RNA sequence: UAGAAGGGGGCCUGACUGCGAGGCCUGCAAGCCGAGCAGGGGCGAAAGCCGGGCCUAGUGAACCGGUGGUCCCGUGUGGAAG
RNA sequence: CUGGCGCCGGUGAAAUCCACCCUGGCGCGGCUGGGGGCCUAACCCUCGGAUGGGGGGACAGCGCUUGGCGGGCAGUUUGACU
RNA sequence: GCUCUCUGCGAACUCGUAAGAGGAGGUAUAGGGAGCGACGCUUGCCCGGUGCCGGAAGGUCAAGGGGAGGGGUGCAAGCCCC
RNA sequence: GGGAACCUGGGGAACUGAAACAUCUCAGUACCCAGAGGAGAGGAAAGAGAAAUCGACUCCCUGAGUAGCGGCGAGCGAAAGG
RNA sequence: GCCCGGAUAGCUCAGUCGGUAGAGCAGGGGAUUGAAAAUCCCCGUGUCCUUGGUUCGAUUCCGAGUCCGGGCACCA
């Protein structure tokens, strides 16, 4: 949907199998349909000033580490690029 | 979540105490209210700093209170207090028990730290104790003339 | 400790009250237990076992001088039968039904030593040393032991009561050691 | 078909293992008969008969699996998984 | 033990005391689980423009995963002889 | 015009992947869905089967929790598996 | 912003084939979108695979319709090595 | 094909962490009753499925066998 640090979201398939297991008798497959795995997003408000990121919430922590950096710069309204960028 | 507390808390109070909390708690209370920080090597070691640095810097007035006691313990001043038998004429205050000392040997003494309750005012052989913590009993030999 | 600490048994009287109480495991499938009759044992205990010989009126000279205190014959079969207090223990080998005066008035009695030459001899070994201790329904184990007179000698409980591990199917793990008695009891790896 | 394939009785388990000349039938693939050799057996004194049932219906390719078994294979080697 | 011995006489089986243990229960501890309340700080809604004040509140919402309902929609199948 | 029914408001319902919009700058004397169809007189019996609503019990139930017990290996601790 | 094809990435059909059809096939094709440039891509081993071995990558010829994959159907189809 | 419970009086079902076999109903004998019920009394009958084994002995405890009833998954 976005990603911030991390990155985007794949597009998985499917498996409708109706069968034994291969540990009794065979096991056939009903249908493959195109699924879409959205990237478990989630939002973060942070103190750098009054900032907001949309961390892939598996990296939420990275938000802070990135906050744990006093790059020495007053207002700019966003000051995210530096953050989200002078990042790594 | 390993974090270092600042303000004293219940079940986890002693500041600088590294304690493990709920990710959430750390994130949305302790940390936001600045009651603690992320036990990150950065801060963690920087903590150790304020640890030793002061763990000895305060153990300083402890190394000198011992390299002091070994002298005022054996040394007595002896004040030339102008008096007559018992009652003195002008009680001897610490400032004198200090002045007549610093300007008699060259040693510095707090006209308050000496741990004195009253300027005496009566000749004799007085022995006391300096301050703070471990004490060093300095004595005074007030004579006449 | 490590293996055992026989010396660890350091009050009372002659502490012969030593035992093997390590746990066990029920019977896997169709099975049970059974202690090897007179389990060899690297000791003798210095016991004057009152070994009984199911002899007759002919074996009354050696059946006594073979390691037994006293021995009776067949003039006590249905003689010590008119009292519930009148009656070791061997048995007439073969298919002989010794279970005539032994099938009624319940104790301990089964297989024994064989020798159709004489009840006594110089080769009369194993017949006053060790015995048995089988299934207890609740949990068998519970064996015997010497007394407070031996260092690593008392460590017979090992390759003996411990090596008893010979009869058993499979449906668990025969273990949970514990040795001693009449005072208290410790325990260590078997 | 009683000059027994029918009715009864005594012992049995050939309602075997390895095979299979030569044919019947036939588009294929199937189905059917089968003397004889070997092994180790049954019944009979013996000659002999015995690879189910007087005979023709009582049945279903492959694929996919399941239970066993075994000389085989088993991804660098050994063992396993298969 | 610091005053019961222990066989008793009988009973399938004998008592002191030590054990390991079967049955069931109780009492503190480890580690995992359920249900009830209270709160706020995330999240959500609002508030003469709030570094905030109200309301809701770990629920909702949303991500991943489970199973179910499911002509709302889709792809299809619905034999031959005659 | 009558009846049944959903909807307490960030309404239900519709469109859209979403943001958001319509509903409605409305608030149950309002919105949505359904059937009948001015008005008059009326609208019987049947909850077996289907649907819907209600039932903090039971039955069955997927992940997941749980690990009795077993297996593959190594000299082993172990690592792995059911 | 533009450019005949060619190129990389992100998305991504059906008809057909299977003599029906759903897995499978057509096919990662058609097309849509972003981007690159005279090319684009790839590229200095967390490689290959049995060789006391080889030594970035790409292209061609073989290897090979082999190994395998597959309602073990229709059909799909490598890599090492040279 | 796996996982559960079972087999006890004619019938429907109980139960000790081994010691007797018991309820409800049907059925028969009696009282009461306008009639028919409901009440009220006394019983009647057992290889506790079949085998072993456990124990001094077993409805029971365990192995195994057959019939019976419930639950779940496959089906070339
Ligand atoms: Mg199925
Ligand atoms: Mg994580
Ligand atoms: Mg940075
Ligand atoms: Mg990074
Ligand atoms: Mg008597
Ligand atoms: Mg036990
Ligand atoms: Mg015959
Ligand atoms: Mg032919
Ligand atoms: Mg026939
Ligand atoms: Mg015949
Ligand atoms: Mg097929
Ligand atoms: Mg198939
Ligand atoms: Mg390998
Ligand atoms: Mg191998
Ligand atoms: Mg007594
Ligand atoms: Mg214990
Ligand atoms: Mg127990
Ligand atoms: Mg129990
Ligand atoms: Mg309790
Ligand atoms: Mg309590
Ligand atoms: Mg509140
Ligand atoms: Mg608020
Ligand atoms: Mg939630
Ligand atoms: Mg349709
Ligand atoms: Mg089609
Ligand atoms: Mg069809
Ligand atoms: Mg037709
Ligand atoms: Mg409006
Ligand atoms: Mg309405
Ligand atoms: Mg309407
Ligand atoms: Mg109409
Ligand atoms: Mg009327
Ligand atoms: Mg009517
Ligand atoms: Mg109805
Ligand atoms: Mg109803
Ligand atoms: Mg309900
Ligand atoms: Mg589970
Ligand atoms: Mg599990
Ligand atoms: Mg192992
Ligand atoms: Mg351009
Ligand atoms: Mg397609
Ligand atoms: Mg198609
Ligand atoms: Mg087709
Ligand atoms: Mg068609
Ligand atoms: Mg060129
Ligand atoms: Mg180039
Ligand atoms: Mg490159
Ligand atoms: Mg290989
Ligand atoms: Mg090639
Ligand atoms: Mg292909
Ligand atoms: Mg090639
Ligand atoms: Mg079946
Ligand atoms: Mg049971
Ligand atoms: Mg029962
Ligand atoms: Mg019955
Ligand atoms: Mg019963
Ligand atoms: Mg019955
Ligand atoms: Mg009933
Ligand atoms: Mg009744
Ligand atoms: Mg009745
Ligand atoms: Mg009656
Ligand atoms: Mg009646
Ligand atoms: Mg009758
Ligand atoms: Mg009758
Ligand atoms: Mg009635
Ligand atoms: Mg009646
Ligand atoms: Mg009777
Ligand atoms: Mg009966
Ligand atoms: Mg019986
Ligand atoms: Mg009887
Ligand atoms: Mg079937």
């Amino acid at each position: 949907s976005g990603k911030r640090p991390i990155v985007a979201n794949s597009i998985q398939r499917r498996g409708k199998a109706k069968r034994e297991g291969g540990v009794g008798k065979k096991t056939t497959g009903i249908s493959k349909r195109r699924q879409y795995p959205n990237l478990q997003k989630v939002r973060v408000r942070v103190a750098g000033q009054e900032i907001t990121f949309r961390v892939a919430a598996s990296h939420i922590p990275k938000v802070y580490e990135l906050v744990e950096r006093a790059k020495g710069l007053k207002l700019e309204g966003l000051s995210p690029k530096e953050i989200k960028k002078e990042l790594l | 979540m390993k974090v270092i507390l600042l303000e004293p808390l219940e079940n986890l109070g002693d500041v600088g105490q590294v304690v493990d909390v709920k990710p959430g708690y750390a994130r949305n209370y302790l940390l936001p209210r600045g009651l603690a920080v992320l036990a990150t090597e950065s801060n963690l070691k920087a903590l150790e700093a304020r640890i030793r640095a002061q763990a000895k810097r305060l153990a300083e007035r402890k190394a000198e209170a011992e390299r002091l006691k070994e002298i005022l313990e054996n040394l007595t001043l002896t004040i030339p207090v102008r008096a007559g038998e018992t009652k003195i004429y002008g009680s001897v205050t610490a400032k004198d028990i200090a002045e007549a000392l610093s300007r008699q040997h060259g040693v510095t003494i707090d006209p308050k730290r000496l741990a004195l309750e009253k300027p005496i005012k009566e000749l004799g052989e007085y022995v006391l104790t300096y301050k703070p913590h471990p004490e060093v009993p300095i004595q005074l030999k007030v004579s006449v003339v | 400790k490590v293996y055992t600490i026989d010396e660890a048994a350091r009050t009372a009287k002659f502490d012969e009250t030593v035992e093997v109480h390590a746990k066990l495991g029920i019977d896997p499938r169709r099975s049970d237990q059974n202690v090897r009759g007179t389990v060899s044992l690297p000791h003798g205990l210095g016991k004057q076992v009152r070994v009984l010989a199911i002899a007759k009126g002919e074996k009354i000279k050696e059946a006594e001088e073979a390691g037994a205190d006293y021995v009776g014959g067949e003039e006590i079969i249905q003689k010590i039968l008119d009292g519930w207090m009148d009656f070791v223990m061997g048995a007439v080998g073969s298919k002989l039904g010794r279970i005539l005066g032994p099938r009624g008035l319940n104790p301990k009695a089964g297989t024994v030593g064989f020798n159709i030459g004489e009840i006594i001899r110089e080769i009369k070994a194993g017949r006053i040393e060790f015995r048995n201790d089988k299934t207890g329904a609740i949990h068998a184990p519970v064996g015997k032991a010497s007394f407070p007179p031996e260092k690593l000698a008392d460590n017979i409980r090992a390759f003996i009561r411990a090596l008893e591990a010979h009869k058993p199917e499979g449906a668990k793990g025969t273990f949970l050691r514990s040795v001693y008695v009449t005072t208290t009891m410790g325990p260590s790896v078997r």
